[PDB]
């Protein structure tokens, strides 16, 4: 019956059953970021040496370097049938507030942790913004999540790549001693009550993390028929319907202003909620969030199931067992080179007795004299002179070297290309352009495009807050990937010189020419250009 | 030899008592300081006058409280050795038998506690199935005990079964020679109802305590006693300390054969009805708590007396027996035979304060620490796990504290059946 | 003092930035050949030796 | 509550928290720019 | 270990942490090295006032 053992029950049974592919991707970021010695026991022994000869390090930039000239972001298209420009203020909103850093450093994040570990993820919020507002006095931001192997926990049970079937979804936060008091003061919790939540280290890692706080985000997903009412819009038309949790206040303001109620149906929907907890007490316990999903999007790299059980991969583990061979080959064979006595000759003391300061290392004399006789054996023995050996790499050594080498080379090849990894991207994406467009729909003011103009029909309650009025045909367009542009006018450019590319030199290269004239920047001769483009379309009509 | 990883179930446990009992987490910053200990009030009751001139009659206020505490933590700290191959195999297996073993533990401290501290006593000269209908009288004593006493039961009520008397209650039904509903269902199927007699929750608890009888003999009561209730007192430093509600040491005549959970009843004292204070029929139960010293024992209701004249009206509200204790009273012991108790409660009497064990803190580095929940019951323990030096293998601890209480003694109860001569 | 803008005035370029567990770590090219170089500096002051 | 006191505490915890990190970069520069061979007690001995 | 660093001076120390599984108990250690050195004993001086006999 307890609202926090059922949730430290779930998340338990999720973080047991993910426990493997997530130590496995922990010690590939150790491996790929810190070290390549992830020996923990190295502390207690003797010292011997331990080099770092990296021969997977190059390949994981190649490819990251491949990832990143190649960007991909959504593009919302007009579903069949419906207005053919259903999703220009969709896309106009989801340009302007993705065009800052913030997104494209989360997915860039995202995609390096994808490429090390097989796995990373990102998330959506939104902000009330008063000076730059994206709409309704608010915007939306994509944040960063570092290390989402150990730091977003998902529904066990779900079956998709996207974990769009995930019902929960638990993030650890982890921050400071002034970013716990900025968060506290933020979502209006009690600073002096320090919270903590579980985070475990690996063994190998030597760095205490000191004065850090832990908390926990539980976000659950419950698909529910609520009760929606149909009014009759004044301004024109008829149908309308809206959500009694939207409207559950401005339902007498409607009327005011001439809203007519037609009907009340039943309509199921999904609602996201969100909880704040530690190990020992619930602070936020429901918090309704915007949206229809979970703001969270995780990407994948090689991501499967065995039994019953999830394993992603990126390109580092099948790499570490060749790449922990060569370093261990090439210490041994520095440690031959370094501790081994070097190429001398073997003397009896009596035989340079007395000439000992012939043979320290100077030049200064034309040759070596060696002592002949002893007083109780008459002459020395004839031996011929002994030399220590020189050190040798054995061939052991070197063929493994080469043969670890090779390996490494071998496995650590993605693909032929990164293709997979570019449509597991492209996945992540679109369900980022699904939650994004959900949460606009909450939150956002979204017109409706007339044939007889925009007309955006809301209004505002006693308390002075506005509240939106979003109609049922909201779902006018779905969701597919296009190249990365920072509005939609440099998306219109790319567009007419796309058209231009396979126009031939006639009247429509001409009316393309001038189109893209139209639609260029501004400066001055630019500017008198442009005037002239538009002055020839006008007269051509 | 193929040694294989089919493996042959062979355990298969149930914690219906554990899972029944409320689980409360008091804020372990203020409990560190407070020492494991926290004070929560009793319903208050009040004194009445009857007449017109009421000069200087004007009582005070009581407010009477009940301490809960907790105990030490139930570890399953076992060893592991990487170098082997049967300790890797069986490394997982032994962490969801210690889940399973820890689950165990906490049933059996609840069964434990309720059936030592189980003041209400309901006893039978013989067993369930000498007679029609026995099993359901068993149970309608308890109810109507409870009813009596006018005992709290919004949360609910409970009564638990062992097997034994299980069996027997279905046999009842079952040789009933009729076939409507309840026989059907308690032929087909081994269950006599959910709900029987009143109780809205009657199970089985194959993991319910003896209750071994007692060899005492002869005991009287010696001196006068008169168990004053109170809120607090002063110590030797003039500090107000808080009192317990649920205690009375009573000084006997000799405390030979007496140990905890033996149930007495002094000759000639009485229920009451609580709230109205009307004199019941049946004599008084008491559970002996701890056998303090050789001629003293600390039972768990405290013995308030109607007709105590050495108490002020605001104390004689809380009275819950019609008579005190004369220097001379005979104490029958109620447990003559041995014999497997069935336990009954209201469901808010009995309660299990929980404090985590942060071992996930910058502290314990070095060591890694996991939130390990118990199935079934709902707690919430830790799973640490250290390596040993210069080799591999390492120390796992699956650590969990509770505490089991018992806020209502009067509200938990005790069947004993067969309890001749 | 309250200085001009919104944001604080100070701009900072990374190379291979990255988080290991709740711990910033940046690198740039010369990490990685440390090891490598230093060796072969060891190896060729023995050989002049 | 003093100004210095909360100044010093900010800085104190960014100190400690971007220590490793700035020792492995400062390192790293004197690798690339002074010399590569940074002994001193092997060296003056 | 991490770094620990010392008020007013500016000095800093290593802050190390252990725990033990058996006894559920931990230690932190904060350890500061350092060392005073007087180079100049003939520019360092002391003055003894009421120095009678």
């Amino acid at each position: 019956e307890n609202r926090l053992e059922s949730i430290l029950s779930r998340f338990d049974a999720d973080w047991t059953a993910s426990d493997e592919a997530r130590r496995e991707a922990k010690n590939d970021l150790f491996f790929s970021r810190v070290s390549q010695w992830d020996d923990w026991l190295s502390q207690y022994t003797t010292l011997q040496y331990r080099g770092q000869f990296d021969v997977v390090r190059p390949v994981v930039r190649k490819l990251v370097s491949e990832m990143r000239q190649n960007p991909i972001d959504v593009l919302y298209r007009p579903k069949d049938g419906a207005r053919p420009d259903a999703a220009d203020v969709l896309m106009g909103m989801y340009r302007t507030d993705m065009r800052h850093n913030t997104a494209k450093i989360a997915v860039n994040i995202a995609v390096r942790e994808q490429i090390e570990a097989g796995v990373g993820a990102w998330r959506l919020v939104t902000d009330y913004e008063d000076q730059s507002p994206t709409s309704n006095n608010q915007v939306i931001r994509r944040e960063p999540i570092h290390s989402a192997c150990s730091h977003v926990i998902w529904d066990s049970n779900s079956k998709l790549m996207d974990k769009s079937d995930a019902r929960h979804c638990t993030v650890i936060h982890s921050m400071s001693q002034n970013g716990w008091e900025d968060f506290a003061e933020k979502y209006d919790l009690d600073a002096d009550d320090i919270p903590s939540f579980q985070n475990p280290n690996d063994w190998v890692f030597p760095w205490l993390t000191q004065d850090t706080i832990q908390i926990a985000e539980f976000y659950e997903v419950v698909e529910k028929k609520e009760t929606a009412f149909i009014y009759q819009d004044p301004v024109t038309g008829e149908p309308v319907s809206y959500f009694k949790r939207d409207i559950k206040d401005v339902i007498d303001d409607l009327a005011d202003s001439g809203f007519i109620k037609i009907a009340e149906r039943q309509i199921k929907r999904r609602r996201v909620y969100k909880s704040i907890i530690t190990c020992t007490a619930v602070l936020k316990d429901k918090q309704l969030i915007a949206g229809e999903h979970i703001p969270i999007v995780p990407v994948f790299g090689e991501w499967g199931f065995v039994e019953d059980k999830e394993v992603y991969e990126g390109v580092v583990r099948l790499t570490k067992d060749g790449q922990r061979l060569r370093n261990m080959i090439m210490s041994f064979n520095a440690d031959i080179v370094a501790r081994t006595p070097k190429k001398k000759p073997f003397f009896w003391p009596e035989q340079i007795a007395g000439f000992e300061h012939m043979y320290d290392g100077n030049d200064d004399y034309p040759y070596y004299l060696l002592n002949r006789t002893d007083e109780n054996s008459g002459d020395l023995p004839t031996q011929p002179l002994a030399y220590y050996e020189n050190p040798e790499v054995p061939q052991a050594n070197a063929y493994m070297l080469e043969a670890a080498t090779s390996a490494v080379k071998e496995v650590a090849t993605l693909g032929v290309e990164t293709y997979v990894f570019q449509d597991n991207l492209a996945t992540a994406m679109r369900r980022d352009g699904e939650i994004y467009q959900s949460i606009v729909n909450d939150i956002y003011d979204v017109p409706r495009n007339v044939t007889i103009l925009m007309a955006e029909v809301v209004d505002l309650a006693t308390g002075e807050k506005q509240v939106l009025n979003d109609i049922r045909g909201r779902y006018e367009c779905y969701t597919d990937v296009g190249p990365s542009f920072q509005s939609m006018k440099q998306q219109n450019r790319a567009e007419i010189l796309e058209l231009l590319g396979k126009t031939p030199q006639g009247t429509p290269e001409y009316q393309l020419l001038l189109l893209q004239y139209f639609t260029l920047l501004d400066g001055k001769g630019v500017e008198m250009m442009r005037d002239y483009a538009n002055k020839q379309l006008i007269q051509m009509g | 030899t193929l040694a294989v990883d089919e493996i042959i179930e062979t355990i298969s446990a149930i914690t219906p008592m554990a899972q029944k009992a409320k689980k409360y987490t008091p804020p372990a910053a203020s409990m560190q300081r407070s020492s494991n200990t926290i004070w929560m009030p009793v319903e208050q009751e009040s004194p009445t006058q009857e007449g017109w001139d009421l000069t200087d009659k004007a009582t005070g206020l009581l407010e009477l409280n009940v301490a809960v505490n907790m105990g030490e933590p139930d570890n399953d700290f076992f060893q592991l050795r990487a170098d082997d191959l049967r300790d890797e195999t069986a490394y997982r297996r032994r962490i969801q038998s210690a889940a399973r073993k820890l689950a165990n533990n906490v049933e059996l401290k609840v069964a434990n506690m309720a059936a030592e501290m189980g003041s209400l006593v309901i006893t039978s000269p013989d067993a369930i199935g000498t007679n029609t209908a026995d099993a359901w009288n068993f149970v309608a004593d308890a109810e109507e005990i409870m009813f009596s006493r006018e005992l709290n039961r919004d949360m609910g009520t409970s009564y638990f079964f062992n097997p034994q008397d299980y069996k027997k209650a279905g046999y009842d039904l079952t040789k009933r020679d009729i076939f409507g509903r309840i026989p059907e269902e308690a032929y087909r199927d081994g269950t006599i109802q959910r709900q029987v007699a009143g109780f809205d929750d009657v199970l089985r608890s194959p993991k319910l305590p003896v209750l071994t009888k007692s060899t005492a003999t002869g005991i009287t009561v010696s001196g006068a006693q008169s168990f004053k209730p109170v809120a607090w007192q002063l110590d030797n430093d003039g500090n107000k300390v808080n009192v317990d509600n649920r205690f009375a040491t009573v000084t006997l005549s000799a405390t030979t054969g007496m140990k905890r959970g033996d149930k007495i009843s002094f000759a000639g004292v009485k229920f009451l009805g609580q709230m109205a204070k009307n004199v019941l029929a049946q004599d008084a139960t008491f559970s002996v708590v701890r056998v303090v010293d050789g001629t003293h024992v600390e039972i768990t209701p405290k013995p308030v007396a109607l007709d105590d004249v050495s108490l002020s009206p605001e104390q004689r509200a809380y009275a819950n027996v019609n008579t005190s204790l004369a220097d001379a009273m005979a104490v029958n012991i109620l447990n003559v035979k041995d014999a497997r108790t069935n336990v009954f409660w209201a469901d808010d009497a009995i309660r299990i304060v929980s404090q985590p064990i942060p071992a996930n803190h910058e502290l314990f580095a070095g060591m890694k620490t996991t939130s390990f929940s118990i199935p079934d019951v709902g707690l919430n323990g830790i799973f640490a796990t250290q390596g040993d030096i210069s080799t591999l293998s390492g120390l796992c601890r699956i650590a969990l504290w509770y505490g089991v209480n018992a806020t209502r003694p009067e509200a938990i109860g005790v069947g004993l059946p067969g309890q001749t001569a």
